[PDB]
RNA sequence: CGGCCGCCGAGACCCCGGCGCACGGACCGAUUGGUCCGUGAUCGGGUAGGCGGGCGUGCCGGUGGCGUAGAAGCCGGGCC
RNA sequence: ACCGAUAGCGAACUAGUACCGUGAGGGAAAGCUGAAAAGCACCCCGGGAGGGGGGUGAAAAGAGCCUGAAACCGGGCGGCGAUAGGAGGGUGCGGCCCGAAAGGAAUGAGCCUCCCCGAAGGAAACCGCGGCGACGCGGGAGUACGAGGGGAGGGGACCGGGGUUGCACCGUCCGUCUUGAAACACGGGGCAGGGAGUUCGCGGCCGUGGCGAGGUUAAGGGGGUUAAGCCCCGUAGCCGC
RNA sequence: CUAAGCCGCCCGGUGGAUGGCUCGGCUCGGGGCGCCGACGAAGGGCGUGGCAAGCUGCGAUAAGCCCCG
């Protein structure tokens, strides 16, 4: 099944801009409870964890 | 109550009074028989579909229960059907009845049981 | 066959919206609208800046229930409300000296709707 | 087969004997066992042993196409199966058997269930006109019985 | 043969309660959906055929679960 | 996102095997005990096959071995049963029988008694009059009654439902071509499984979504990955202007 | 306490459906590998096991013989 690149993008964009709503988040049964914030934005050092 | 109530003696006559709709020929065949069920007659010349006088009738839209009473348990409360006590939790005591599903085994039913009954919840399988 | 109407949600609550603000203001403007907007996705209206060039005035609120295109040239300034707008046609619209906002934003600004000139 | 058809057997008062694959005609053996049901195990054995004989007709009630009637009052079809006498009253033997093992008195002993039923089929062919092989087939009867002390 | 007087007799006609459909209206639900109100003497048979909704089966991506204190399957029965 | 032993290759197995035809050649059926054989020691009977005791096992699941349906056959139980006619059924109820659970019900069933309102409809006794007569008209009276809607008291365990059968009335099977089917028109012994608008190319339409005087990539290339998923590029070409 | 007979439930026989299982099939982008024979091939016949009939494997050294790992 084909897919124009930019409803594609277009996909992505709102998908991308769910993640940060309480609502849905807790409504696709995620245990969003003891969460800081959504979105949940961490330090770049999270990249050189390896164990 | 009043509405309700008499809505529901309505149901429970019209229940009485309609037949068990069965495809032509049932009783003729055991192939028929063994599993009763209804099937719409499509002959040229059959006599129910005709609709003809002395012969089985045909499911209609004005068989149908009064809408308020749809549905419901002939107690007059809403089924809820329930797997576990998480389920039985998120009921409503007053208009709506839980029934335990038939796969859960005793060890899970006996704590249904005992929410249920703490809770002030009819329960209609309480075994 | 059936028309399943918008798929969108976004649109949907839209069209619920301008009925309901139709109701509470007593106007016929937002209902004619809403059953323009959920006219079947092969009809939908698109209009250009040359037309709403040519029919326009300046200063003059312009209603569009569908799609904004930006073949030709506009010369007036306007503030012209639709669905959606491609990008040539807001960069004309912004630089005529008007403005290019939504049908929200336009129920916002107009509750009532007076003077607004729906094109298809 | 080893099941019987019996529901509230008693091992206390009862005892019970069967027999499987035989090699006789099922529906004579059905015709027998309805004229042995209900009577005493000795008077059982002399209706078999009459029958064997050929003392006393066994009439039929069920399978009596084309059969000629008896002397005597009831007849009506009636016919001498010899096999199915023998085998039956063999099955009759273990029974007693059975029950005198158990310690109960053969004197008193009722036939109070006795039945029989179509068993496995040997199948074989003979030849025909025309190039035509046909079925040639063997019924199998299963025998079950359970005597009961009286009092 | 010319007339008359009573009675009996349909799913037709009248009345009560119920269902659906057609049209219009008000509300809620983040996709085809749901609730209620109003009008119908001028809606309710149906072959070929056209349109809408729903029931059921195997597998996949998710979501929430059940089970050796007994799953699927199978015989009889209760309720919608 | 293939099928799951009548499926999937013809072959899940001693299958291109058995078997058929002189030959060229054609070509099947057939999977499952149990965790462990612990695969039934000993006793009575039988010519034997086996049968009955007694053991093993969570369970005989006993090798004729997972589950074990339907058709068919034997027995037990409930109903009918030798003066009675219709395609084997429909509507209504009455006998006899079953009714622990999942349906109602001792926070009260069948049932009995009493009070109120009441749609469409709707009497009679009694009295006066008209007609030769069947009878009709006016008062009684829109009264008694009436589908259904409500309230009160008594009694204390059945009502709903199911099997069979009895009576009253009705009812000439199913699919099919056909103007016309119960048809002396065709296809219909029973049961279980299988079984018949699929795929590509081109064209016309519609439901929805993206972009929009522009739209879109094909072959292929790069990054990443367990992977063919995922990300980016790719203007040749095609259509529109 | 109905002979035959019909319907319903229970038990039993006959039968092998259903459910569950699966060392077998089928289809695939990518990857690997693609000839053997007069130094006698492929294919076939017959033999070969203590008890051995089929299949499989082997060839009078015959379900095998020797050597380095």
């Amino acid at each position: 099944e084909d897919i124009n690149k930019k409803e594609k993008r277009l996909a992505l964009m709102s998908a991308i801009a769910a993640t940060a709503n309480y609502d849905l988040v807790r409504a696709r049964g995620h245990i969003i409870d003891n969460v800081p914030q959504l979105p949940l934005i961490v330090v770049d050092d999270l990249q050189k964890v390896q164990k | 109550e009043k509405e309700f109530k008499r809505l529901l003696r309505v149901r429970a006559r019209l229940k009485r009074k309609k037949p068990r709709f069965l495809r032509q020929e049932w009783w003729r065949y055991p192939k028929f028989k063994n599993d009763p069920k209804w099937r719409r007659p499509k002959g040229i010349d059959s006599k129910m579909r005709l609709k003809l006088k002395g012969k089985p009738r045909s499911p209609s839209i004005g068989w149908s229960s009064p809408k308020l009473v749809r549905g419901l348990h002939p107690s007059g409360y809403e089924e809820v059907l329930v797997h576990n006590v998480k389920e039985l939790e998120a009921l409503d005591p007053k208009r709506q009845a839980a029934r335990i599903a038939h796969t859960v085994g005793k060890k899970k039913r006996i704590e249904i049981i005992k929410r249920a009954e703490e809770l002030g919840i009819k329960v209609l399988n309480p075994r | 066959m059936k028309r399943t109407g918008p798929t969108d949600p976004n649109l949907r609550r839209l069209i619920r919206y301008l009925r309901k603000k139709s109701n509470e203001y007593g106007v016929k403007i937002w209902k004619d609208v809403a059953w323009r907007l959920e006219r079947p996705r092969r009809q939908r209206a698109e209009v250009n800046v040359s037309k709403i060039n040519r029919y326009a005035n300046d200063g003059e609120m312009i209603v569009v229930p569908g799609s904004v295109l930006g073949a030709g040239k506009l010369e007036k300034k306007v503030i012209v409300a639709a669905w959606k707008f491609s990008e040539t046609a807001r960069r004309k619209i912004i630089e005529a000296g008007g403005e290019a906002i939504t049908i929200e934003e336009l129920i916002e600004r107009n509750p009532t709707g007076s003077g607004v000139r729906i094109m298809e | 087969r080893f099941g019987y058809s019996f529901q509230n057997f008693d091992p206390k008062r009862m005892a019970r004997a069967s027999a499987r694959d035989l090699r006789i005609s099922p529906k004579l053996a059905v015709e027998v066992c309805r004229e042995l049901r209900g009577m005493m195990l000795n008077d059982a054995l002399r209706y078999l042993d009459d029958v064997i004989a050929l003392k006393r007709p066994v009439p039929l009630k069920r399978y009596n196409d084309s059969q000629g009637h008896k002397p005597g009052k009831g007849f009506g079809p009636g016919r001498y199966p010899v096999k199915v006498a023998k085998a039956i009253k063999k099955v009759l033997l273990n029974v007693k058997n059975n029950a005198v093992q158990k310690g109960l008195d053969p004197d008193k002993l009722k036939i109070i269930h006795i039945a029989a039923h179509k068993g496995p089929v040997l199948r074989g062919w003979y030849p025909r006109a025309f190039g035509r092989a046909t079925p040639f087939n063997e019924q199998t009867t299963h025998i079950e019985v359970v005597v009961e002390e009286i009092r």
